[PDB]
Parts: C-alpha cells; sequence; structure tokens
C-alpha cells in the first residue's frame, strides 16, 4: 500500500516550487491524510487595473505579460478577442499559422513540465548513482526505443557527471531535496532514475529546438511578436525554407516526445500505479483548440479538432456545449471588495482588498471562476476526457493504448497519476499532427499570401477571445466604449484550477483533488507536490 | 574539485518570461551553466527543494562563507507594506533587501526587475519599483521582455571572470546595448528612401517595407535584436513586427500606442 503516516495537524508548503509563480498551499493532516485545503496565491499585478483606457490594439502586448511560461497564448486569446469584438474574419493563413504557433507552444511547455517541474517528484536523482550503467541501458533496451543516448556509455557519463556535482558539496538546485537520503513516498529503481535524469538533462537541450521551431513563425520566444489585429504580420513564415526548417525542428521534437518523454511518462506511472487513485475530481471543461473555422467564438467551439465541451460529475456519457453566459466569478474568498461574486467577465470587477495571511475568509489573489456553481477542471485531462467521450480517433487510440499498456480502466484516469498522462498523450497527438499542419499552410502559402484582414474600429463593441492553452480553457473579454477599453478581462485556466473556494464556499479543482492525499513524512511532504504539480500551476496567469 | 561561484536567483513580480529566457542560452547550454561554471543556489522555477526546505537553501545561500552573486526577476510591489507579493510569508521587499545587504553584485534580468516593468504600469495598483529604487542599490541592468540569453549569460559570465562591465546611463552593458535596434536593421535603406507598409495586409509589408509608420521603436530602443537575433532564427521586424522599445525603461508608458509614434 501506499506510504502513509499517522500525523495529524497543519502543513504549509510555502513556496511551492517548480510551478510558474507564487502560490502558498495550506492543509489540514488528519491520520495521515489530507482533509481539508486552501490554494493561496501570493502575488497580485492587476493586468485588468491597467488596460483600462487604452488603446485595444495594444491589449494583446499587455496580456502576453500575464505569463512567460504559457508565452503566446495571451498574445493570441487577446487578438481572438479583439478581432471578435471589431468583427473581423482573419484569413485562412492567420489561422493555420497562429494554430502552429500553440501547436509549437504545447511542444514546448509539456516537455519542460513533465521533466523540470514535475519529474522531480516521482525521480529520486541521488538514487542514480546506485544504478549500475550497463543494467540501466539493459533497462533501458527493453521499456523504450533504441537511441545511442540510453547506452550504457550515454548513461555512465551522465552518472560520471553528476557524481562530481553531487561530491562537489554545492547541490545547487538539489539542495534539501525531499529525496535526499531516501523517502518511502519514491518507488523507483535507481536505474529508472537514472533513464529519468539522462532525460532530464536532454530535455535541458531540446527545449532549446522546440522553441527555436516556435520563433521560426513567432518571431522570438520568449514572448511572441507576429499577431496583429485581422490576422499575422509573418509573411516569411509562409515560405518554403522557413516551414522546412520549422518542419525539421519539429520532427527532432516530437522524437524525442516518441523516444523519451512518452516512455518515461509511462515507466514513471507503471510504478506508482496507486496514484491513480488519488487526486480525482468530476467536472471538465475546455474551449477547444486547432479549429479549422476561426471566423467567431461559436465557430471556435464547434470546428476545434481538440473538440470543446462540459463534462459534469464524471459523466462521460454526456458532453455537453460551452454555455459562454454560464461563466462567471466570485471573490468571496479571494482578496478583493465587497460586491464582486457572480460577475459575468463582461461586467468583471477587479478591485483588490488585502486582508491577512492565512485569513480562512480571504486567501487569495486569484478569483474563483464558476460554471453553473460547478468548479470546473481544465486543461490537459479535461480535453482527453472531452475528445475521448466523444470519439475523437486519435485521442480513442492512444488513451486506450495507455489504458491497456497500465492495464487500467478508464476510470483510474480521473486521478493525479491520469492528469500527469493525459498531459502525455496530448503532446503524442500534437506531434501526430504536425506534419499534416506543416503541409497545409506551406500549400496555403504557396498559393496566395492573405495573411492579414482589413478592419474597423468600432466606437462600441464587445467581443471574447477563446483558446486552450496548454494548461486549460482560456478566455479574454473586451468591452469597448469610445473606441478605448472599457473593461478587459482575463480568465484563466490556473484560474479555474487552482482558485480559492467560490461563494457557497466549495472547493476549487486543487483543493478537492487535495482531499485524501497520503503524507509519508510530515517533514518533506511530496504527495502535496505530486498533485497540485499534476495541474501545472500557473499563479501569474491565475492572478494576472 | 574547484568551487563554483554562488547565484542566488529570486523571482518577485514576474512573468517568469526572463527564467524562459535564460534557460534558452547555447553557448553554453544551461546545464553546462549550471554543472560547470556556477552555482545556483536558489531557483524557485526548478529546484528540487518545496516550503520550508527550500526556505532553508535560501537562508544557507545568504550565510555562504564565500559569498554570493544575486539575481533578480520581477518588480517590487510595495503598497501595503509590501504585502501583496510576498513568499514564505514575507514581504518580497524585505527578502529582495535581505539578499541585496550582502550580494557580491547585483544582476537585474529583465524589464521589470531594471526598471519596474508590466506591473508597474499607469495607473500601478501594486506600487510596483524596480529594485534600484527599492533597494537604493545599484543594479548591473539586463532589460528586454525578456533579454536575449546571450545577453544576460554574456554578462553573468563577465562579473565572475572579468568585472564589472562597463554601463550606460540606465545601467545596461554597453557589449549588448550600446546600439540602436534602427542602426542595425535590415529595413534601414527602406526607412532611408521612405518607403514604409501603411497597414499589415499593403503590398508594401508584403515586400518587407519599414514598420515605422506602424510604430516601430526601433529608432529609440537600445537592443541588439537584428545583430544576434533570437533563438539563433529571427526577431520581430524579421517577422513583419515592430519592435515595441522593450528594452527601454517605463516602456509600457513611453512606447504605447505601440502602433503609432505620437
Ligand atoms: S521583464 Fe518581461 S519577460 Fe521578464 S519578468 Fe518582466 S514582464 Fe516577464
Ligand atoms: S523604423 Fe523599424 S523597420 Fe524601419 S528601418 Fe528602423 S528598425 Fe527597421
Ligand atoms: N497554459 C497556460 Fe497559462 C495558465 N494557467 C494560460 O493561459
Ligand atoms: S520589442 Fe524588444 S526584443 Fe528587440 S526588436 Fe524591439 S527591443
Ligand atoms: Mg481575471
Ligand atoms: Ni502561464
Amino acid at each position: 500500500p501506499t506510504p502513509q503516516s499517522t500525523f495529524t495537524g497543519p502543513i504549509v508548503v510555502d513556496p511551492i516550487t517548480r510551478i510558474e509563480g507564487h502560490l502558498r498551499i495550506m492543509v489540514e493532516v488528519e491520520n495521515g491524510k489530507v482533509k481539508d485545503a486552501w490554494s493561496s496565491s501570493q502575488l497580485f499585478r492587476g493586468l485588468e487595473i491597467i488596460l483600462k483606457g487604452r488603446d485595444p490594439r495594444d491589449a494583446q502586448h499587455f496580456t502576453q505579460r500575464a505569463c512567460g511560461m504559457c508565452t503566446y497564448v495571451h498574445a493570441l486569446a487577446s487578438s481572438r478577442c479583439v478581432d471578435d469584438a471589431v468583427k473581423v474574419s482573419i484569413p485562412a493563413n492567420a489561422r493555420m499559422m497562429r494554430n502552429l504557433v500553440m501547436a509549437s507552444q504545447y511542444l514546448h511547455d509539456h516537455l519542460v513540465h513533465f521533466y523540470h517541474l514535475h519529474a522531480l517528484d516521482w525521480v529520486d536523482v541521488t538514487a542514480a548513482l546506485k544504478a549500475d550503467p550497463n543494467k540501466a541501458a539493459k533497462l533501458a533496451a527493453s521499456i523504450a526505443p533504441a537511441r545511442p543516448g540510453n547506452s550504457a556509455k550515454a548513461l555512465k557519463a551522465v552518472q560520471d557527471k553528476l557524481k562530481a556535482f553531487v561530491e562537489s558539496g554545492q547541490l545547487g538546485i538539489f539542495t534539501n531535496a525531499y529525496f535526499l537520503g531516501g523517502h518511502k513516498a519514491y518507488y523507483l529503481p535507481p536505474e529508472v532514475d537514472l533513464i529519468a535524469t539522462a532525460h532530464y538533462l536532454e530535455a535541458l537541450h531540446m527545449q532549446v529546438k522546440a522553441a527555436s521551431a516556435m520563433a521560426i513563425l513567432g518571431g522570438k520566444n520568449p514572448h511572441t511578436q507576429f499577431t496583429v489585429v485581422g490576422g499575422c504580420s509573418n509573411y516569411q513564415g509562409l515560405t518554403k525554407d522557413p516551414l522546412a526548417n520549422y518542419l525539421a525542428l519539429s520532427k527532432e521534437v516530437c522524437q524525442f516526445v516518441n523516444e523519451c518523454y512518452i516512455p518515461d511518462l509511462l515507466a514513471v506511472a507503471g510504478f506508482y500505479k496507486d496514484w491513480g487513485g488519488i487526486g480525482g475530481t468530476s467536472n471538465y471543461l475546455a474551449f477547444g483548440e486547432f479549429a479549422t473555422d476561426d471566423s467567431s467564438p461559436e465557430k471556435h467551439l464547434a470546428t476545434s479538432q481538440f473538440p470543446s465541451g462540459v463534462i459534469t460529475g464524471r459523466d462521460l456519457g454526456k458532453v455537453d456545449n460551452v454555455d459562454l453566459g454560464a461563466i462567471y466569478e466570485d471573490v468571496k474568498y479571494s482578496w478583493y471588495a465587497p460586491g464582486g461574486d457572480g460577475k459575468h467577465p463582461y461586467d468583471g470587477v477587479t478591485d483588490p482588498k488585502y486582508t491577512k495571511l492565512d485569513d480562512k475568509d480571504h486567501y487569495s489573489w486569484m478569483k474563483a471562476p464558476r460554471y453553473k456553481g460547478k468548479a470546473m477542471e481544465v486543461g490537459p485531462l479535461a480535453r482527453t476526457f472531452i475528445a475521448y467521450a466523444k470519439g475523437q480517433p486519435d485521442f480513442k487510440k492512444v488513451v486506450d493504448m495507455v489504458l491497456g499498456k497500465l492495464s487500467v480502466p478508464a476510470t483510474a484516469l480521473h486521478s493525479t497519476l491520469g492528469r500527469t498522462a493525459a498531459r502525455g498523450i496530448e503532446t503524442a497527438i500534437v506531434c501526430a499532427n504536425m506534419e499534416k499542419w506543416i503541409k497545409e499552410m506551406a500549400d496555403s502559402g504557396a498559393k496566395d499570401n492573405t495573411l492579414c484582414a482589413k478592419w474597423e474600429m468600432p466606437e462600441e463593441s464587445k467581443g471574447v477571445g477563446l483558446a486552450d492553452a496548454p494548461r486549460g480553457a482560456l478566455s479574454h473579454w473586451i468591452r469597448i466604449k469610445g473606441k478605448k477599453i472599457d473593461n478587459f478581462q482575463l480568465v484563466v485556466p490556473s484560474t479555474w484550477n487552482l482558485g480559492p473556494r467560490g461563494a457557497q464556499g466549495d472547493k476549487s479543482p486543487v483543493e478537492e483533488a487535495l482531499i485524501g492525499t497520503p503524507i509519508a513524512d510530515p517533514k518533506r511532504p511530496v504527495e502535496i507536490l505530486r498533485t497540485v504539480h499534476a495541474f501545472d500551476p500557473c499563479i501569474a496567469c491565475g492572478v494576472h | 574539485a574547484k568551487h563554483r561561484p554562488s547565484v542566488v536567483w529570486l523571482h518577485n513580480a514576474e512573468c517568469t518570461g526572463c527564467t524562459e529566457a535564460a534557460i534558452r542560452t547555447i553557448k553554453p547550454y544551461i546545464d553546462a551553466l549550471i554543472l560547470d561554471t556556477i552555482s545556483l543556489d536558489y531557483q524557485e522555477t526548478i529546484m528540487a527543494a518545496a516550503g520550508e526546505a527550500a526556505e532553508a537553501a535560501l537562508h544557507q545561500a545568504l550565510e555562504g562563507k564565500d559569498g554570493y552573486y544575486l539575481v533578480v526577476e520581477g518588480g517590487l510591489p510595495t503598497i501595503d507594506g509590501g504585502q501583496w507579493g510576498m513568499v514564505a510569508g514575507h514581504p518580497m521587499i524585505e527578502t529582495t533587501k535581505k539578499a541585496a545587504a550582502k550580494a557580491k553584485g547585483i544582476i537585474c534580468i529583465g524589464t521589470c526587475s531594471a526598471y519596474g516593468g508590466v506591473q508597474k504600469a499607469k495607473p500601478n495598483p501594486s506600487q510596483a519599483k524596480g529594485v534600484s529604487e527599492a533597494l537604493g542599490v545599484k543594479t548591473i541592468n539586463i532589460p528586454g521582455c525578456p533579454p536575449n540569453p546571450i545577453n544576460f549569460v554574456g554578462a553573468v559570465v563577465h562579473v565572475l571572470t572579468k568585472g564589472i562591465p562597463d554601463l550606460d546611463e540606465n545601467g545596461r552593458p554597453k557589449l549588448f546595448y550600446g546600439e540602436l535596434v534602427h542602426d542595425n536593421c535590415p529595413r534601414l535603406p527602406h526607412f532611408e528612401a521612405s518607403e514604409f507598409a501603411p497597414s499589415f495586409d499593403s503590398e508594401e509589408a508584403k515586400k518587407g517595407f519599414c514598420l515605422y509608420e506602424l510604430g516601430c521603436k526601433g529608432p529609440v530602443t537600445y537592443n541588439n535584436c537584428p545583430k544576434v537575433l533570437f533563438n539563433q532564427v529571427n526577431w520581430p521586424v524579421q517577422a513583419g513586427h515592430p519592435c515595441l522599445g522593450c528594452s527601454e525603461p517605463d516602456f509600457w508608458d513611453t512606447m504605447t500606442p505601440f502602433y503609432e509614434q505620437g
């Protein structure tokens, strides 16, 4: 069984490291299990306030800076938002280019997340020193494609490098790691530790290439600069040579996804099968991504190839349509002013009011987004369940591939283990569609180079921009008055997932998901980290 | 077993783009940097320790016998006694001030730490400040939103092995920030001939005409973008888009509206 202490009392983990931004987690523990939780975001910046009175054309440049990890996505969301407010339909080439940069972002983001943010909760790096590299190469030759990076020679050079580093006395980023001296919550054999660490170091180099791919279309990374109202500016991005380079780089990235990421993900999952019963939630939302028709929010919702939808109480037999009128934000338990509850984002209000640390009545800089009173989990798992339930052929194949490979039922995906595997799943599917997408724009480009449509700024309008960012459902909501920004509101995936309670005192997805967490060691509560990281938290995103 | 110099990296009011920019380095790659050149002793984005374990690691690096260098990412929110930006239950200003006190040197990575950046834009609800303003201490500024990894790693390596590079009036190393974006722009002959794109959909835009009439802040921005490119492949103006002036102090208010000059 899962290691579990008898500890009864509070645990606070602040900072939660290996996320974007500043999060404090508070839990009550009773006999070694979490009985209650609070997700407390610890920084406020106020981009919504800052945007007021500005040129709607500028929004995307400000909102991009909501987050530099999920770079681009907010520029995209704002461009869609303003495109909608001015009623412009972007050219097909602009639709394709925008969607491909999103694809490149998914690949970059998910890779960095698994290896450099998440993996250290499951992998004991210093145990890797106890591995015999010849045995590791042998274990690797079994559970994973043949590759020279998994040779004994390669694996012993990693081991050697890490040995010199550890014996230096300067542990750097591994200083005080929860795994030093062993830890009953860490299950991997030393050999798997060595494989996973070798891949961790390779991933550091491959993420560079994934960002280079993105920069071909996006101008630079982080913080792209190629989107304009009415479309894109990057006419070079439609030509033969840049697109060939982009393909080449993407294929290198995708090879690494299929040779390292998936096999590792699957190995880890295989040893942590008990985590298929920890960290489940019930409701899922997606706005869909990769649409063939981005002429309107309605068309995006309907034509996303990663489909949109709403799942409630794990009912895979009934995926509803997204009602964008049915979204609102509560602030009852957030550091904002009285009178702000139940606001649709078009009527959004952002009036910050701090009280005190660990005030059980007001404990977060995140608002609480709700869908008809329901907290909704967003992100890769949501997309996966929704696509699965709709019978999207790629997800159906891959999910059942993973189910059969781990020998578990579909229902073990309602978990931290599932949340983690889903991220890998969707990376594999993006990878499988890159060449198709690239060839479609190359062809489209070759024929005609319309990239930007003409448009007029209205005196008064409203618009919404939808995207399924790497972390989940994202929306930007604008009100234009006197040709300026009257209200601009972000509702962001992390807001959905890691926000505080809503007006009825109902726990958010991470808060619910934490309930029932076993704690082997309250001094070193790695288990809290496993679940929180599975959500891939971004606090700068969530609070903006 | 040669001792590597200690680097403490703090995150305050930031979007983590500078951390992301930093790890795009290729000369050397980040792993070679942290395994061979420096001892990266605190870095919240990637460090294994969490919570009290993490906070201890910081207090270990700060108390290290050989001293440390300070890298700061993000601005400092100062309203309500710094309480709108907190880590481990302390205001960021408090912790940054603590860390600055004993630092061998302070490098501000990004426009946020250097000058205040995006959260300081009007009407500045969190009363955000850049570091040197919040702390009253000289910083080496590596601005940009985010800066090129070449500029950051170049600065770091230069400080560890040569000394403090020559800075301009805004604390930026002249090695990377000595020249206007505009002076190195492949579109400069179009600018000189008054061949301007009037819009993004125009034939002129398609023909790669100068983006000045669409707000390009190249002629007033100091950065090395077109000489060194980003990710070894591109830069904004090459991707058809005007420069935002993102390396200039308070650019969010001085370079806006971004699609204008006025
Ligand atoms: S300078 Fe820019 S990229 Fe860097 S932390 Fe600040 S807003 Fe983000
Ligand atoms: S104004 Fe901008 S596009 Fe035009 S020559 Fe200068 S940097 Fe190049
Ligand atoms: N992905 C991503 Fe960032 C978050 N949360 C956004 O939007
Ligand atoms: S916007 Fe910034 S990245 Fe360079 S091209 Fe202009 S200074
Ligand atoms: Mg918001
Ligand atoms: Ni983000």
